[PDB]
């Protein structure tokens, strides 16, 4: 039986403050340089706001403290969660916008005034050009870490048809992690193995699977447990037309038309392309630093992050500009153009700011079952799941080790390997004993009590 | 109090300290006012730099003024204890002093609406890579 | 080695904050409103009337 | 390629803003003095903190 | 059909006489596409001129 | 006007204004003031002689 949050547990009023310091990471917007002798060395990564800026906290266990009441506490059955009633974000940078750009794009013309023909063949014709990408402001909260579908390739098929050569296709449903790709228009896919120039593509994103978030299927979740909240503002428009340059592997069918003759009679390509543009942006369109209040959550889980952890994300596009260096090498009289050297960086700082409420939630016979039912782990994380172990009788009795009649023995357990999230890189927060209860010393807590009422 | 040594750490609350209040529970407000008169001030220079003299170093012709900079503006104040005044039955000097609270906040300004352009006569611009 | 060039938009008298009164209920902090010292340091940014 | 470390000033008068490209101190940084405007090669700008 | 689910109960209806008959109260749209916009044109599109400037 | 003593020329009033730049132009005169030169490095060959600014 499916039942929310908020029909076994008892809500206290005691509230605790959470509140992150000044975040590091200063990065190259392009790419992440390796050392020329060692790929596992970096000096300095790719950064972007383009890529999910998917991060996780780490809180600590309730059940571990000491105060003086416990009347509110038996210890036997009850137990404790964490739940979040507020937040903010904390960004700290000037507004700003980049460009990007590969540097041979598939532009062969442009296709929004004129064509004076006709297409002439060739088999190189490439140039650099730069644009800007799909503007947002958005984030997601829940304490199971957020999904997305991004397309992909397929299997082909079987070999019934001998018409043509077309390849498969399929969408993936992943859960993102942190430094993915978010799609900026040209879809949630592969860049790598759906193309295959890696030129219709800027350099930072050609070599990459861009993905979207399946909000969708995070709906119809039924508990709602990878979301609690939601953001988004999104805007486009084109700046305009160009076209691409291969051989157009599908023909058109000539009834629907006329074809000209002479200096018209070749049929020129209609692989035409758009090239986006996003809008201008004000300081009134702001989603960031304001407080979101949890009063209504979507979902079965209200507020209540499970494994003393939770999956934030955020993506911005109007603090994405790149500042650059221009330095010399030689101390010059007069202007040449040979002495300076450029490096460019891209800057970041993320702040992140809490209230919340513990909650006494007794266990009876029945609800035991009932989270046994969802997830075993947070059961055994209360160790109410136990088995007397046998197997006490041992004799490995000896006093010395370096001996002549070895039976060759084996250590080092690596027993505590049961965490999923090895395979995932993110970026984490331990903000565990930051904590304290007195709200009016902190510039949230203040603004809670007033909104809650108090 | 159980068969391992079970060397976790523990959490604590942090030790009682004495704290911050706000300003707000220990003034007596009271319902005098006064207005600051800050009559028309005026401000002018190039723009494109400050031009100094060529025989001294330190003695500037114009300076340097631009709607970009930083406008910041610093006021002074007389202290109301020192004042002069028709009743002091309210208030004992002996064991009370006297302390500003603005109310009253607005920006006046004075020129019609436009902003000024320029950009480097040497700026090193490679090609154009918008088509 | 792009680079775009910022232009800003359209300003109205409706994109205006000044010439108008304020009378604010509740300051920020802790101090609601004290100032000290017998002085203050009020700072504004305008370009939009920046003609030259 | 240097790494760069922030640290905060007290903004006085005649400082000049951040107007979109990026508070750092020119005169330190890049030694060409002509990839950016005339007024702003020399000094530095600034964005306040709104957080400490 | 919704005259084929109800077990045969009296009080609540007469099938003899009664009829069921479905409504709708509630609607809601899904979307899965993110937001993006794509063009079309002609290769041997007829323009004699330009007549803007 | 509206710190005269009396008031008698303002009872009301209302203003609505909008503006922004189309083109970017430069003027040919032969300036006053010369640059600094510390905030430029010299010029070379067509660009060591100096347009307008």
């Amino acid at each position: 039986k499916v039942v929310s949050t908020d029909e076994y547990v008892s809500r206290t009023s005691i509230y605790y403050y959470a509140g992150s310091s000044r975040l590091l990471a200063v990065g190259n917007p392009y790419f992440s340089i390796k050392s020329p002798n060692n790929n596992k060395k970096v000096l300095v990564p790719k950064v972007s706001g383009l890529q999910y800026r998917v991060f996780r906290v780490r809180l600590p266990d309730p059940n571990k403290f000491g105060f003086p009441d416990t009347s509110f506490y038996n210890p036997d059955t009850q137990r404790l969660v964490w739940a979040c009633v507020g937040l903010e974000i904390g960004r700290g940078q000037p507004l700003g916008v980049g460009v990007s750009g590969h540097p041979y794009l598939n532009k062969f013309d442009d296709t929004e005034t004129s064509n004076r023909y006709p297409a002439q063949p060739g088999s190189d014709n490439r140039e650099c050009l730069s644009m800007d990408y799909k503007q947002t402001q958005l984030c997601l909260i829940g304490c199971k870490p957020p999904t997305g579908e991004h397309w992909g390739k397929g299997v082909a098929c079987n070999n019934n048809a001998a018409a043509t050569d077309c390849p498969p296709l399929e969408l993936f449903n992943s859960i993102i992690e942190d430094g993915d790709m978010v799609d900026t228009g040209f879809g949630c896919m592969d860049f790598g193995t759906l193309q295959a120039n890696k030129s219709d593509v800027p350099i930072d994103i050609c070599n990459s699977t861009c993905k979207y978030p399946d909000y969708l299927k995070m709906a119809s979740e039924p508990y709602g447990d990878s979301l609690f909240f939601f953001l988004r503002r999104e805007q486009m428009f084109v700046r305009h037309f160009f076209n691409r340059a291969g051989k157009l592997g599908e023909a058109v069918p000539d009834d629907l038309y006329i074809k000209g003759s002479g200096n018209t009679a070749v049929i020129q390509s209609s692989a035409f392309f758009p090239t986006p543009s996003g809008s201008i942006v004000t300081s009134e369109s702001q989603l960031f630093n304001k407080p979101y209040w949890l009063q209504r959550a979507q979902g079965h889980n209200n507020g209540i992050c499970w494994g003393n952890q939770l999956f934030v994300t955020v993506v911005d596009t109007t603090r994405s500009t790149n500042m650059t260096l221009c330095t010399e090498v030689t101390k010059e009289g007069t202007y040449k153009n040979d002495n300076f050297k450029e490096y460019v960086r891209h800057v970041e700082e993320y702040d992140l700011q809490f209230v919340f409420q513990l909650c006494k939630i007794t266990l009876t016979a029945e609800i035991m079952t009932y989270i046994h039912t969802m997830d075993s782990n947070i059961l055994e994380d209360w160790q109410f799941g136990l088995t007397p172990p046998p197997s006490a009788s041992l004799q490995d009795t000896y006093r010395f080790v370096t001996s002549q009649a070895i039976t060759c023995q084996k250590t080092a357990p690596p027993k505590e390997k049961e965490d999923p999230l090895n395979k995932y890189t993110f970026w984490e927060v331990n903000l565990k004993e930051k904590f304290s209860a007195d709200l009016d010393q902190f510039p949230l807590g203040r603004k809670f009590l007033l909104q809650s009422g108090l | 109090s159980v068969w391992r040594p079970s060397e976790a750490t523990v959490y604590l609350p942090p030790v009682p300290v004495s704290k911050v209040v706000s300003t707000d529970e220990y003034v007596s407000r009271t319902s005098i006012y006064y207005y600051a008169g800050s009559s028309r001030l005026l401000a002018v220079g190039n723009p494109y730099f400050s031009i100094k003299s060529p025989n001294n170093n330190k003695k500037v012709l114009v300076p340097k003024v631009s709607g970009l900079q930083y406008r910041v503006f610093r006021v002074r104040l007389p202290d109301p204890n020192k004042f002069g005044f028709p009743d002091t039955s309210f208030y004992n000097p002996d064991t009370q002093r006297l302390v500003w609270a603005c109310v009253g906040l607005e920006i006046g300004r004075g020129q019609p609406l436009g902003v000024g352009v320029s950009g480097h006569p040497y700026l090193n611009k490679f090609d154009d890579t918008e088509t």
